[PDB]
DNA sequence: AAAAAAAAA
């Protein structure tokens, strides 16, 4: 609210009242003049068509891990948007915002301490964006001639091999079926209905030592979609969504059965044999590309898991063997591995 | 004002209550059910009345039935002036002012939880569904009496409500009721009062969705007749209760979102909105789900047959037969199970030394040969019997667990089947392959008839006087005659002392 | 506002009874709606009524009128109401049963649907359309229409109407006999009331297409729209938008400086056939057509398909008194390496079958602390949630060890009981199992017998009804069809028909055994027991179990339960017989 | 004061124990201890309370036991020889005996 | 929210 209207019930002038503080209190005798009368005329009521609005949205900043001196803990700083800037971020962005840095009273708490401590806020004038921007292969001029330089360039795929991670040497087949995997399989489905997915699964075993976990970094960081899971360590990225108990009201939204942006993601793993019975189920339910219906509380919004699967590890052993080698394979189901 | 419509309805429900006059049987000219139901109340002091719907239907048509049963909170007080009316008439001594009450029963038809709707408050409803919780009987009070402190005036009579309610005046003229009073707990008068929970059945219930819950308050005789896990149906009168916190108390004061039927403007709420919620009240409920005393049940049929089986020549040739028709064969087993189920008498020493008085039968055989029948029968048969596998999925296994909260102060036991058995027969099946705790637990359950638990701070003795009958497959699935019992099965020595019979 | 009360009733009568759809059939460039409509409500004695805003829309003068709906929807709503109540008996010139009803109307169609991503404050008060799906629901909640008063001391009762939920207490009693002012109480139990529903619905997951989460709207809905939707529902609603402050602290007249929004909706929408069933059921080879029917894309696996579609059929369920009930459900187990498809033929089941839950390697009742509220609630297991269905159950082996004897108690009572927090009461299953499995290792080696290979405890294998082994083994003929088949699909079937066909057959059709077919079976099962003797004392294998008996007698009743028929014939035997020493002829090891 | 729960010997198999208020006064005290099986023979009164009107919504009052004989009765269960709130407690003639 | 003790798998 901005201005807050009351109508007066037929009393003649509608009376209005203004407030910029975050807390308000209501009139309950209005200056009619058949009303100011030694008796009353009705009871005024609040009219939401006649009063005027703004929309109010408030966020929080965090401190870049640049700034943050050693051993300290990054501090926070709240902020509070009106107008036509509402909705210009976005969770995940480096920005620079200008705006009025301004107190805010404590008394909202009501603990009757802090008698001269307070809180601060700012208020947000103007906001560049920065960072980058994907822009959705948006169709241009200038990229027009690029992949006119490109097609002029001839065979193009040994080229991308070699230019995706030159600080790690060789290994061309790897990076030919990254390469290959960008692209994605034949996808959008058969007649009768029968399902296919374009998503491509592989993975990679190797020794400890062989800088995969590297070339996992650099096909992660280049491809817009990739995510970085890992067997534990955190336990708000498998089988739950990220928005648990999160709300102040602790509304408990959730989606039900969900993983990290499974959608046309890339999920890249690190020590595939690490993770424990959950993760391990979560992956034997998105096998080809089977939806997650995994449910609690009633709830079934399932999530539509459309992913590729990247895995890297090792045999427990640590190296390979002269014997039979299915016995080292991944200290997996077979069923996985097929 | 005089409600003429409550005393017209009063009139006539005496009226039916007096004259009814129905019959019956062929013997039975003229019973006047309700004039014995007076009797009865006399030759045993009881205080409650039932009065079937459909009796009351075609008395007046839908002129009285529907006019009592729409507005039943509107023409309580009025039937129940009309009861006591008569009951003076006819027994003043059975007054000796009690609290009368008249529980209907017999409606038409049924609703469910989920066609509960706020147009029919204040009707008469029948409901059901699966209880889940009680709570403690606890004393509620019902009419208070007060005495007006400065002046020691008495102030009865005062009819209560959803709060404690204390009186408005004192009528001495001198004294103007300026301090309140002191309630008089040896002059007023308590009635019980418990609350349960119900909630949709399975039957009813569509695709994955939550059950609907509702809550339904008990008062009188109606008490502790509803336990947990029974499927009841329930007869009373809809009726909505407000959130008493925002009224005016001595004491001191999904749901966050708000949005409420808030109501306010009243003098006792000052700035308080009142909410308003769905509760039932409940009347009628039933469930869908010494040799002399034996004799003082006298009927025709009773000595007749009794005295002809008594008095018969071949019974026990004859009672074998009788036992477990379905099945095939197998004669000595029938024969051991009526015996186990006859049972031998329990007799106790001069010193408190307890004397085992029960049969144990087990049944070995090769797989398919009719064995679980006699368990499904002799289940479906003798009273208080559970049937039971021999490997459990619950903690409680066979004799009982205890179970605690995470950082819970319930340290509570839960009751296995032999638990559950007590002074019935236990059927376990497939014996084979029991754990080592419960494999050494029964053969104290059996012999000495009680289990003893020790664990975390909390002890007990548990009685488990029960008749146990169990199956089993001899290792290798088929028995070797060239071998014995001991050779065949994988039982310990102990264990087979304590059957009786195989 | 004072302008649509006087010539938009008039208008808008006056399309009312001279509209036809003719102009919207113009307008799409490829009939008098309103009074045949109330004709058919005059005749039903109903009181609803349907609007959409296009039609409303493609008359000159009514858009004028849509423009004002869209401004003041409470005030149209109820001049068009009053309108409609006219209008009825306008239009019957029995008045008696008009008196007693209401009229209320249901536009819906006005704008484009809205997310909870786009909801400006610039669009308070206005309708809108949204899509989502429910939640959770909420009892029904009442609401003050009237008041009842009473003066306590002369026993003289009043009614008050209210208005805006604030409702102006009289302070002193009418009656000016007695006059007094602090005599009057309110009764709690003899006023009346309306049910108001809270609903809380959730925006479609198409509108994030970057990872974020999904936001959540409230909703409001008022008598016929009370448990209209359920928990999981797609529905579309067409309502008005709203804001109200908050409390915030219940003790003081403080109010935030924000208000909560919620929407109040008038409108829900969702996201003698016996006759061509006989004609079907006189086909002579209708058995083949309806096995090869539930599974299109599957390659070979005839007798498979007929066992699934038998026990699709079902058998018959007796619970005579002296003897007790006897099972009617039929159990089947497949097995077979991971290449096989065997995971799809359990959805075709699952998605054909009316009732039936599909689940993996928990299943049964357990008592849940609710999370929303802090109360206690049973809950009821998938196993129970299949009755008279079939219960799909996937990576068989995998079932540990607790939950497989809770099986062992299923399949030979139907009946589960459960005993905990003070609860101890019995629940009915009566379900069907259809379960499939892997072995152990990259292969099923032919030399070893099933139990080796299976990991499966002997008696939970020997009581389920049927088993079947698929062996794929490297041959070029095979392999060649394989290739071609799946290329050519990589490049006859009926419809719900078939359910409602099987619910006719569970539940109109009720075959018996006739005693010609009583030597046939007596003769089959000495024929199998003739096979499991020999000319040497060794003593061979007892093969034939009276759970073959109950397994013909099953099937046989079964088949006889499909075609509509009534008793049952050799034919039926015979097929029984043939179908269970298929699967016993395949059960045997390397030995013999 | 002290909680008193039901024995787990008389409670009827699978279901809930009920919890009472027992009030000792002089001479009383420390008589009793955690995990005993007692037996109390007193007084049965009530009394108001705000609480317990709020959240049940209806005139219930609390109850309460005031205690005037306890007898321990954990592990002899055989209690028919001689009467007494002790039976290993002797008399001058016992002691003569 | 995080540490530490107990019964059952
Ligand atoms: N072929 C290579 N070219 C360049 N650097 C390499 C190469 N192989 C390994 N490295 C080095 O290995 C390091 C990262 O490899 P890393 O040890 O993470 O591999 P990994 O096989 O995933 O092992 P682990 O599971 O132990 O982390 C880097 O310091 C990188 O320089
Ligand atoms: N009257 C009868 N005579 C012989 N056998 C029967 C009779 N009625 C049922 N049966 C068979 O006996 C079996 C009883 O199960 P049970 O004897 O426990 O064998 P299992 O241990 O294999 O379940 C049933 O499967 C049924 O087929
Ligand atoms: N005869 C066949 N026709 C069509 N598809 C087949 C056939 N055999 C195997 N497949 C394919 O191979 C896969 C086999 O997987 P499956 O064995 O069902 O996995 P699970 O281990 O869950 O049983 C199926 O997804 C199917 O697409
Ligand atoms: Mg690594
Ligand atoms: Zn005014
Ligand atoms: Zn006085
Ligand atoms: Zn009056």
């Amino acid at each position: 609210v901005e201005v807050i209207a009351y109508t007066c019930d037929q009393c003649g002038y509608e009376v209005f009242q203004e407030v910029n503080s975050r807390t308000f209190t209501p009139l309950s005798e209005c200056t009619s003049e058949e009303c100011s009368q030694n008796q009353t005329k009705g009871q005024l009521f609040m009219s939401t068509r006649a009063s005027k609005f703004s929309a109010f949205q408030e966020c929080k900043i965090q401190e870049l891990s640049q700034q943050v001196p050693v051993g300290h803990i990054p501090r926070s700083l709240n902020i509070h948007v009106n107008g036509t800037l509402v909705r210009s971020l976005s969770p995940g962005d480096i920005v620079d915002v200008t705006g009025i840095f301004l107190p805010a009273p404590y008394t909202g708490f009501k603990a009757l301490k802090a008698g001269l401590l307070t809180e601060t806020y700012l208020e947000a004038q103007f906001v560049r964006q920065h960072k980058k921007k994907f822009a959705s292969f948006s169709l241009t001029s200038d990229v027009e001639e690029r992949v006119m330089e490109l097609i002029t360039s001839g065979d193009v795929y040994n080229r991308l091999a070699k230019s995706i991670a030159p600080e790690i040497y060789g290994n061309l087949d790897v990076k030919k079926a990254l390469l290959l995997l960008l692209v994605g399989g034949v996808d959008k489905r058969v007649g009768d209905g029968m399902k296919i997915r374009g998503d491509i699964n592989v993975c990679l075993m190797g020794d400890p030592g062989v800088a995969k976990s590297q070339l996992l970094k650099a096909i992660c960081k280049i491809s817009p979609r990739g995510v970085y899971t890992t067997g534990k360590g955190s336990s708000g990225v498998g089988l739950t969504a990220a928005v648990m108990k999160d709300p102040v009201t602790d509304e408990m939204i959730l989606e039900g059965g969900a993983l990290v942006l499974a959608d046309n993601g890339i999920c890249c793993i690190d020590e595939f044999d690490k993770m424990d019975e959950s993760d391990r189920t979560a992956i034997h339910e998105v096998m080809e590309q089977q939806t997650i219906s995994i449910s609690k509380a009633g709830i079934n919004t399932t999530l539509n898991a459309r992913t590729s699967i990247l895995a890297a590890a090792n045999p427990l052993y640590g190296r390979y063997n002269p014997r039979l080698s299915p016995l080292d394979n991944i200290n997996l189901p077979a069923a996985l591995l097929s | 004002v005089d409600d003429v419509t409550g005393e017209k309805v009063r009139e006539a429900f005496e009226q039916f209550l007096e004259d009814f006059s129905v019959q019956s049987t062929d013997t039975g000219e003229v019973e006047k059910v309700y004039r014995a139901q007076i009797e009865f109340m006399k030759i045993y002091d009881l205080n409650t009345i039932y009065i079937d719907y459909q009796h009351l239907s075609m008395r007046e048509n839908g002129a009285l039935a529907m006019a009592i049963s729409e507005q039943y909170y509107r023409f309580l007080p009025f039937l129940q002036k009309g009861l006591r009316r008569v009951v003076r008439k006819y027994a003043p001594e059975l007054l000796n002012e009690r609290v009368f009450q008249i529980s209907f029963f017999n409606l038409p038809t049924v609703h469910r939880i989920r066609d509960i709707r706020s147009e029919k408050i204040g009707s008469l409803l029948s409901i059901s569904g699966t209880v889940t919780r009680t709570s403690e009987v606890r004393p509620e009070l019902y009419k208070a009496s007060f005495t007006c402190d400065m002046c020691r005036a008495i102030v009865d009579n005062v009819e209560q409500s959803f709060k404690y309610t204390e009186p408005t005046f004192c009528p001495n003229p001198s004294c103007e009721n300026r301090a309140f009073w002191t309630l008089n707990v040896t002059r007023s008068r308590f009635l019980d009062w418990q609350k349960v929970r119900i909630q949709e059945n399975a039957n009813e219930i569509p695709t994955g969705s939550m059950p609907r819950t509702l809550d339904v308050i008990l008062r009188g005789d109606s008490v502790e007749r509803a336990k947990p896990g029974d499927r009841c149906k329930f007869t009373g009168v809809e009726i909505v209760v407000p959130d008493v916190t925002q009224l005016g108390l001595p004491g001191v004061k999904k749901t966050t979102e708000g949005l409420n039927s808030g109501v306010t403007g009243l003098r006792s709420l000052g700035v308080r909105d009142l909410t308003y919620k769905i509760s039932f009240l409940a009347c009628h409920v039933i469930s869908i789900g010494d040799q002399e005393v034996f004799l003082n049940s006298l009927s025709s049929d009773e000595i007749n047959e009794l005295k002809e089986m008594v008095k018969d020549e071949h019974i026990y040739d004859k009672l074998v037969r009788s036992i477990a028709p379905a099945v095939f064969g197998h004669e000595a087993v029938k024969k051991g199970i009526l015996l186990q189920m006859l049972g031998g008498v329990h007799k106790s020493t001069v010193e408190g030394i307890k004397l085992r008085g029960d049969i144990n039968i087990c049944v070995v055989g090769d797989p398919s040969t009719s064995k679980s029948q006699f368990l499904k029968y002799v289940v479906g048969f003798a009273p208080r019997s559970v049937y039971t596998s021999g490997k459990a999925s619950s903690a409680a296994g066979l004799t009982a667990a205890v179970v605690r909260d995470e950082e819970g102060g319930d340290y509570t036991i839960e009751a296995g089947a032999l638990m559950l058995a007590d002074n019935g027969i236990c059927c376990i099946d497939e014996f084979d392959k029991m754990d080592i705790s419960d494999q050494v637990a029964i053969h104290e359950a059996m012999e000495q008839q009680t289990i003893s638990i020790a664990k975390a701070g909390i002890h007990a003795t548990l009685n488990a006087r029960t008749s146990i009958l169990a199956a089993a497959n001899p290792v290798g699935g088929r028995y070797n005659r060239k071998l014995s019992l001991r050779g065949n099965l994988n039982m310990t020595a102990p264990i087979m002392s304590r059957f009786d019979l195989f | 506002t004072n302008v649509s009360i006087q010539e938009c009733t008039t208008n808008f009568r006056n399309f009312l009874m001279s509209f036809k759809y003719k102009f919207r059939k113009i307008l799409d460039e490829r009939e008098l709606y309103y009074i045949k409509q109330l004709n058919e409500m005059r005749e039903l004695g109903t009181s609803n009524l349907n609007l959409d805003a296009r039609n409303l829309l493609a008359y000159k003068q009514t858009e004028d009128l849509y423009h004002q709906l869209l401004n003041y929807p409470q005030e149209v709503i109820s001049i068009m109401d009053q309108t409609i109540k006219d209008c009825m008996v306008s239009l019957i010139v029995d008045l008696d049963e008009i008196e007693t009803k209401f009229y209320k109307v249901r536009p819906y169609n006005v704008g484009s649907c809205k997310g909870m991503r786009e909801l400006n404050p610039n669009d308070i008060d206005k309708l809108i359309n949204l899509k989502g799906l429910v939640l959770r629901s909420t009892p029904v909640i009442p609401d003050m229409k009237v008041a009842f008063f009473k003066c306590n001391v002369c026993d003289h009762t009043m009614a008050v109407e209210i208005d805006r939920g604030v409702i102006q207490e009289p302070a002193r009693c009418e009656r000016i006999d007695c006059n007094e002012p602090n005599s009057m109480s309110l009764i709690h139990n003899r006023c009346s009331f309306a049910d108001k529903q809270v609903i809380k619905l959730q925006e479609t997951p198409d509108f994030v297409p970057d990872g974020q989460t999904p936001h959540s709207i409230s909703l409001c809905v008022y008598d016929e729209l009370v448990d209209s939707c359920r928990a999981g529902d797609r529905i579309e609603v067409t309502g008005t938008f709203r804001s109200i402050p908050i409390r915030a602290n219940s003790r003081q007249r403080v109010l935030k400086s924000l208000y909560k929004t919620y929407v109040d909706v008038v409108h829900v929408k969702k996201v003698q056939d016996l006759a061509k069933i006989r004609e079907v059921a006189a086909r002579e080879d209708l058995y083949s057509l309806l096995a090869r029917s539930i599974a299109p894309s599957i390659y070979e696996l005839e007798d498979v398909k007929k066992g699934i579609l038998l026990q699709l059929f079902g058998g018959t369920n007796k619970t005579f008194t002296k003897g007790g009930r006897y099972r009617g459900d039929i159990n089947i187990l497949l097995c077979g390496d991971p290449s096989t498809s065997k995971s799809q033929i359990l959805q075709y089941v699952h998605k054909i079958t009316p009732r039936g839950v599909y689940t993996s390697g928990g299943l049964t009742a357990y008592i849940t602390r609710d999370v929303d509220t802090k109360q206690l609630v049973l809950e009821s297991g998938a196993l129970v949630l299949s009755d008279g269905g079939v219960c799909c159950i996937d990576e068989f082996d995998k079932m540990s060890d607790s939950t497989r004897s809770v099986l062992h108690e299923v399949m030979e009572q139907q009946t589960i009981s459960i005993a905990k927090a003070g609860i101890i009461t019995t629940l009915n299953a009566r379900s069907s199992i259809l379960a499939s499995a892997n072995p152990i290792g990259s292969r099923y080696n032919p030399n070893l017998p099933v139990t080796e290979n299976i990991d499966l405890p002997p008696p939970l294998l020997s009581r389920f009804d049927l088993v079947y082994l698929v062996l794929d083994k490297v041959d070029e003929k095979n392999d060649r069809e394989l290739a071609k088949h799946l290329t050519n699909l990589y490049l006859v079937l009926p419809v719900e028909f078939l359910t409602m066909y099987i619910s006719y057959a569970k539940e109109h059709i009720h075959p018996i055994i006739t005693e010609a077919a009583k030597t046939e079976l007596v003769r089959a099962y000495v024929g199998m027991r003739k096979m499991g003797d020999d000319s040497r004392s060794d003593e061979k294998r007892i093969t034939a179990t009276t759970r073959q008996l109950e397994s013909m007698i099953r099937l046989a009743e079964a088949h006889a339960k499909m075609k509509l028929k009534n008793v049952v014939e050799l034919e039926d035997v015979q097929e029984a017989v043939r179908l269970i020493r298929s699967a016993i002829k395949d059960y045997a090891t390397d030995p013999k | 004061r002290v909680t008193l729960q039901e024995a787990p010997g008389t409670v009827p198999p699978g279901r809930l124990p009920r919890h009472r208020e027992v009030i000792l006064l002089a001479d009383l005290v420390d008589v009793s201890k955690p995990g005993e099986e007692v037996e109390v023979t007193g007084i049965y009164k009530n009394n108001y309370d705000g609480n317990l009107n709020a959240k049940n919504g209806f005139p219930v009052f609390a109850t309460i036991i005031e205690a005037n004989s306890i007898k321990r009765r954990e592990g002899n269960t055989a209690n028919e020889g001689e009467e007494g709130l002790d039976v290993f407690s002797w008399t001058e003639e016992e002691e003569r005996e």
